[PDB]
RNA sequence: UUAAUAGGGACGGUCGGGGGCAUCAGUAUUCAAUUGUCAGAGGUGAAAUUCUUGGAUUUAUUGAAGACUAACUACUGCGAAAGCAUUUGCCAAGGACGUUUUCAUUAAUCAAGAACGAAAGUUAGGGGAUCGAAGAUGAUCAGAUACCGUCGUAGUCUUAACCAUAAACUAUGCCGACUAGGGAUCGGGUGGUGUUUUUUUAA
């Protein structure tokens, strides 16, 4: 489960949107 | 006792009248055996006609002597159980269900002045068919033996049981159920046990006493058709 | 999975998006059970929250039997009654959130969730990448077993008849003709095919959703502001068990014409008929004809759509036909009418073996015959071309058969005597067979597959039915002697000797287990016997079978079946073959091992200890061979825990060539869609990369003698 | 042209049952007993009652269509006697005299490897 | 082939025969040490490698 | 000073239906589900209570419960005795044998006292299939079949304590020596021998 949990965290940060564009829009 | 002096019973008051011959509605059905047996024809059975017929047919178990299926009196003394699995056009496709021997022999082989050895194993085939195997073997005296009895020491008995235990596990695991039956007919399993147990102690009447089918996998019609080796209807003109 | 919040009654797969996922999961935090109990807790983590919703969608039904109600503004409760459509009612707002969700799409959505719930519960193998980092929507043909494109008539407005069929009751029901037409084609296709299929998707190719501000409604080039699409494509997920049934059963006959029978007769028209069977039942059914070029699915949809939708429609799926034709057509009676799924030829070969199988037992020999185990390719339904009587020009005509006798202490202790004793047993078998059964013919041959064992002699039996069998003797003393050779061999020579053992166990010991499990497994996977044969056919065209052992091709080709995730089990010839191509293209055999659970569809499944054990073997081997020159493909299973049995000795160039071909093939597919031109390129060899090429011709044509 | 049945014979010390069924045994073809063919309860176990019962099934059996049977004789077994009595033997003879073809004969009496205590007790019974 | 098999094994049974006699012939060293040979042992070469193996 | 054909201890491979704790199997009995059929079933010398057309009895596919290890079973084995008969594992104990290993008299008899002690029985829990004192009830006709039939309490099983009695027998104190032959068997060890066995996996 720990391996799966860390795998989730890796996926999220990869697809996390860059906050700079949020300010731009 | 249908006599008059025989006292009246309470049940006699109410008697359903016999208004149907049950066999007016019964329909015959022909059984066939798997391809591993020489004689596939193994008789027929009857069921009430569908209002369904197939439901009562599925799960039906028929027991028969091997000699009829193999046409050899060298198998007059062995019995097989077949279970119905698929129905097609009055033909029943059966699969192996179990094997057992007749009572008269088991009394016949068992004689005084020797040791009785029985081993049992629970094991599954490559087809995930979980079966239980029973094996029987007896000690024998040598040609030049002079002792009246041929009793074997319990240490030998445990040694023989282990050899019988390990071997029976070997064939079943390394074979399928259909393949497993294919070895039963030539009684090949026995003759290893004689050879494997040959150095430990001389034995006689080595046989696989009984076979039980504990669990079955999910049914596969496609496989069953292969073991037995679709049909368009006729137009109502 | 290609799921979006966009409209689905139009035809696009979707209707379930993030909002529907979010609204659903919110409701579960407030209840969801039949007893209105919470199924999800606010303390759950992301994995648990995701697990519950996927588990929820998988097992509880929302369309036919049962529906949910919740209060956005009151515990959410599951109702057993269903509205026959995907329904997620909101009592507070009186809004059904699944209105955009179609019935047909809902079953596919349910299948995906339940199919994934199995991997989520899986503990043997990591499934993070498949569940999340694999796009299955890239290719429809990979994602769908069958695809038919239907060209509607008069497509700058649809024909008056089809437009007239729209009707006023349907404008009110279906606002757009596209929504109506999609429903029309679905219902007839569903009703016609019935159990032959699992899931159906109707896609409206070339449907636009954005238009210039200068225009009031979307403009399609063929539409002319009338219909916003180019053409309709019918995609199916077929059911292999009942796909190829000759007759479509219907309601039983009765004194008074029942409603279910009535619609059956009206739907099929002249194709309808009332037939009797051997069991004696009288039922309304229609009979079709099998063909070796196309499935029954192609004909039924063509007739059904034309009769009901429009008599001028054009239905064509040439890709599957071309795939079917590439499969070598056997030279048997009624070969053309035979379906690709029929294995009668293989069974007939087995029956001939059975007759000989009886004779050899009854023959008296010094040692009682223990067991004869057929191991030929045909016995596992993998032979590239089906067996044909007397077609001895076929390379696979002679099927290998293992003969084993009763264990004896009299076997020779030196190798060279041992087989010569085995030959003596074969010699006697031949003599008695020649005398007692003269109708059988026989001869001896020289086998040299095992290196340096130049005395193994095989008996070839020509069966009267017209089949050939090759018999080789197995002795228990045989395997220890090879071990004896390895131990005494010089340290420099030991790596060579173990290779000789490796081939021996490949032919004698592991071969038995290989044929046994593949044969039994093949029954569940109906399309395995065809697809493997085309796979070998594809390898032969590019001159790869010579170095690739037939077993290795089989194990590569079963991966899409034992491990279909993230995809489904293939149920089409095209779907199975291309998926094998997809796997090989993306297979990193240098860093990723290939290990298969040779088991039937949900024991003998690999456990954690066995799984890790095989993994350690790969790491140890790659530690010695990181670049992978000595070994390229690591194929392991219960039969093969070492993982090198069927993939040893392959030159690296052939291994790279195999992967290079698969990659480029996939690239061609992405650049150009599946069509007649592309598929021809797939199966034709360039032959230019080779440094030198030699042309050979045989004196006579061998195609006829090969049974083709 | 030859249909097989199974003629299961249960010969108890106070009665004899003649039972004919299909090969599976699920479908009963004809069950007759010594009691229904006798006037007094004591002759239920008599051989004479057995021949009447055996003849009755045989006539019924021929009507059905079956022409041969496999006989599986048995006694009460359990903690009691294991060998079939004269009634079971007598019924077997009648079936042969009836003209039906006999396939195979086997004794299927229940035999316990280990048995519960008998009803007679220690001093004994059958006085 | 029949002739070749016959000649080959016929020589083998001879070679096997002498080998088994040699091991079970009460071998004694020049200094009187009697080699111990187990029953069913067939070749002295076999005895040597068993020592080398262990 | 010996290392007693005194004794103790040790070690090697065996040997045991010796003991305990778990574990596996086996039919059989009863009960329950389903399944086909129909008039009786049961029981005894002759009968009646009893069950049964809501389907008895019987047939067949299963499941559950509690006991118990047939045939093999022997003038055979183990244990001080009472007693101990399915497989496998764990636990400790032990007779005999082998020993060119060790103590050096450490021994015999015997009070009180102590351990256990077949079956039955008592106290307090569990379980309760079968059999079954007691009690109830059918029949009370006929002497080789003359006391049977149905229900059946305590008990029969087990846990923790009491009770300590058997034709618990060689109807027969113990320790030590000596005073006839014969061949059968069990365990161990020694030699020979040729059959079954068998081959560098090991054993």
């Amino acid at each position: 489960s720990n391996i799966f949990k860390l795998q989730i965290d890796e996926l999220l940060e990869q697809v996390k949107l860059k906050q700079k564009h949020v300010l731009k829009v | 006792a249908v006599g008059k002096n025989k006292r009246l019973s309470k049940g006699k008051k109410g008697q359903k009248k016999r208004v149907v011959d049950p066999f007016t509605r019964k329909e015959w059905f022909d059984i066939k055996a798997p391809s591993t047996f020489e004689n596939r024809n193994v008789g027929k059975t009857l069921v009430n006609k569908s209002t369904s017929a197939s439901d009562a047919l599925k799960g039906r178990v028929v027991e028969v002597c091997l000699a009829d299926l193999q046409g050899s009196e060298d198998h007059s003394f062995r019995k097989i159980k077949l279970r119905v699995d698929e129905v097609q056009g009055k033909n029943l496709l059966t699969n192996f269900h179990g094997m057992d021997f007749t009572t008269d022999k088991l009394r016949s082989m068992v004689r005084k002045w020797q040791t009785l050895i029985e081993a049992n194993v629970t094991v599954k085939t490559s087809d995930d068919y979980v079966l239980r195997i029973f094996a029987i073997a007896f000690t024998r005296k040598q040609a030049n033996q002079v002792k009246r009895h041929s009793y074997a020491q319990s240490s030998h008995i445990r040694a023989i049981r282990k050899v019988i235990s390990e071997i029976l596990t070997k064939e079943v695991q390394g074979s399928t159920l259909a393949q497993l039956t294919s070895k039963l007919i030539p009684e090949v399993i026995n003759k290893e046990i004689e050879n494997a147990t040959k150095d430990i102690f001389p034995l006689q009447n080595i046989h696989v006493r009984k076979v039980k089918l504990l669990k079955q996998p999910k049914f596969d019609v496609g496989a069953l058709m292969a073991l037995h080796g679709e049909e368009k209807g006729k137009k109502v003109t | 999975r290609g799921f979006s919040s966009n409209m689905s009654h139009s035809g696009s797969l979707g209707g379930f998006g993030t909002f529907e996922f979010t609204i659903l999961m919110a409701a579960l935090l407030n209840g969801g059970g039949i007893n209105s109990n919470k199924i999800l807790l606010h303390g759950f983590s992301s994995y648990q929250l995701f697990k519950g919703v996927i588990k929820y969608l998988a097992t509880m039904d929302l369309c036919h039997d049962g529906h949910l109600q919740f209060h956005s503004n009151p515990a959410s409760k599951y109702i057993d009654e269903g509205f026959q459509t995907p329904t997620l009612f909101d009592k507070s707002t009186k809004v059904n959130i699944l209105t955009k969700m179609t019935v047909s799409s809902y079953q596919i959505l349910k299948e995906y969730a339940g199919e994934t719930l199995r991997m989520l519960n899986n503990v043997v193998q990591d499934q993070f990448s498949n569940i999340f980092l694999t796009n299955i929507s890239r290719f429809d043909n990979l994602k769908y077993d069958l695809c038919y494109d239907v060209q509607l008539p008069l497509g700058n407005n649809l024909e008056t008849s089809l437009a007239a069929t729209f009707g006023s009751m349907e404008r009110v029901k279906f606002i757009t003709l596209e929504n109506f037409l999609a429903h029309k084609i679905t219902n007839v296709a569903r009703y016609a095919l019935g159990d032959r299929i699992k899931y159906i998707q109707i896609e409206m190719v070339g449907q636009k959703s954005d238009f210039p501000i200068t225009k009031r409604k979307v403009y399609s080039n063929t539409g002319g502001n009338h219909f916003n699409f180019d053409f309709v494509r019918v995609k199916l997920i077929v059911n292999p068990s009942e796909c190829d049934k000759l007759v479509t059963k219907g309601p039983a006959h009765s004194e008074t014409m029942s409603t279910e029978a009535a619609v059956f007769k009206n739907f099929w028209g002249i194709k309808s008929s009332l037939r009797r069977f051997k069991d004696g039942s009288i039922t309304h059914c229609c009979v079709w004809s099998t063909s070796s070029s196309e499935p029954i699915i192609s004909s039924i949809v063509n007739f059904a759509l034309q009769k009901h939708v429009s008599k001028k429609a054009q239905i064509s799926n040439e890709t599957i036909k071309k795939f079917h034709n590439f499969l070598p057509l056997p030279n048997l009676p009624s070969s053309a009418k035979t379906s690709v799924l029929n294995l009668s030829s293989f069974f007939n070969l087995k029956k001939s073996f059975d007759d000989l199988y009886k004779i050899i037992f009854q023959m008296k020999l010094p040692l009682s015959v223990k067991s004869i185990l057929p191991v030929g390719s045909a016995f596992r339904y993998t032979s590239l071309c089906q067996p044909v009587p007397f077609a001895y020009s076929d390379p696979d005509f002679f099927q290998d058969v293992i003969l084993e006798f009763e264990t004896s202490p009299k076997w020779p202790d030196e190798i060279t005597s041992l087989e010569k004793a085995k030959t003596a047993f074969l010699l006697k078998i031949q003599e008695e067979l020649s005398a007692n059964s003269s109708t059988y013919r026989s001869f001896f041959s020289r086998d040299e597959s095992i290196p340096y064992n130049l005395e193994i002699v095989t008996l070839n039996i020509l069966t009267p039915e017209g089949y050939g069998f090759k018999f080789r003797v197995l002795t228990e003393r045989d395997e220890i002697l090879y071990l004896r050779a390895i131990a005494n061999a010089r340290n420099e020579l030991k790596p060579e000797l173990e290779a000789t053992f490796l081939k021996f166990t490949a032919k004698y010991l592991a071969s038995v287990r290989h044929t046994r499990t593949l044969e039994n497994i093949s029954h569940s996977y109906q399309f395995y016997s065809p697809v493997v044969r085309l796979f070998k056919r594809w390898l032969d065209t590019h001159l790869l079978l010579g170095h690739i052992t037939d077993e290795l091709a089989e194990l590569i080709a079963i991966k899409p079946f034992v491990d279909p995730a993230p995809y489904f089990i293939p149920g089409s010839l095209e779907n199975g073959f291309l998926k094998v191509l997809k796997f090989i293209s993306q297979w990193n055999w240098k860093d990723d091992p290939l290990i298969l659970d040779l088991v039937k569809p949900e024991s003998e499944r690999l456990t954690l200890a066995q799984y890790k054990g095989i993994q350690m073997n790969f790491t140890n081997l790659r530690n010695s061979d990181p670049n992978g020159t000595h070994l390229q493909f690591f194929v392991a299973s219960k039969n093969d825990p070492s993982g090198i049995l069927y993939s040893s000795g392959i030159p690296l160039p052939i291994a790279t060539r195999l992967t290079a071909l698969a990659k480029v093939a996939v690239n061609l597919l992405q650049t150009h869609g599946l069509n007649q031109q592309t598929i021809n390129l797939l199966f034709t060899p360039g032959l230019k990369d080779y440094d030198f090429v030699v042309d050979l011709r045989t004196p006579i044509g061998l195609k006829s003698s090969c049974g083709i | 042209s030859q249909v097989f049945g199974v003629a299961r014979i249960y010969a108890s010390f106070n009665d004899t049952f003649v039972h004919v069924t299909d090969l599976s045994g699920k479908e009963t073809i004809a069950r007759v007993t010594g009691g229904m063919k006798v006037k007094a309860d004591r002759d239920e176990s008599s051989p004479y009652a057995a021949m009447l019962a055996a003849q009755d099934v045989a006539a019924k059996c021929k009507e059905v269509g079956i022409t041969a049977v496999h006989v599986k004789i048995r006694a009460t077994g359990g903690t009691r006697t294991k060998t079939p009595g004269p009634g079971g033997q007598a019924a077997l003879r009648a079936l042969a005299r009836s003209g039906l073809r006999i396939g195979r004969i086997e004794d299927v009496t229940p035999v316990p490897s280990d048995s519960t205590r008998k009803k007679g007790g220690r001093r004994g019974r059958r006085l | 082939l029949k002739e070749d098999i016959h000649t080959h094994m016929a020589i083998f049974e001879q070679r096997e025969a002498q080998a088994q006699e040699d091991v079970q012939s009460s071998i004694v060293d020049e200094d009187g040490f009697t080699l111990v040979v187990g029953k069913n042992t067939k070749s002295l070469n076999s005895i040597r490698k068993k020592i080398l193996n262990k």
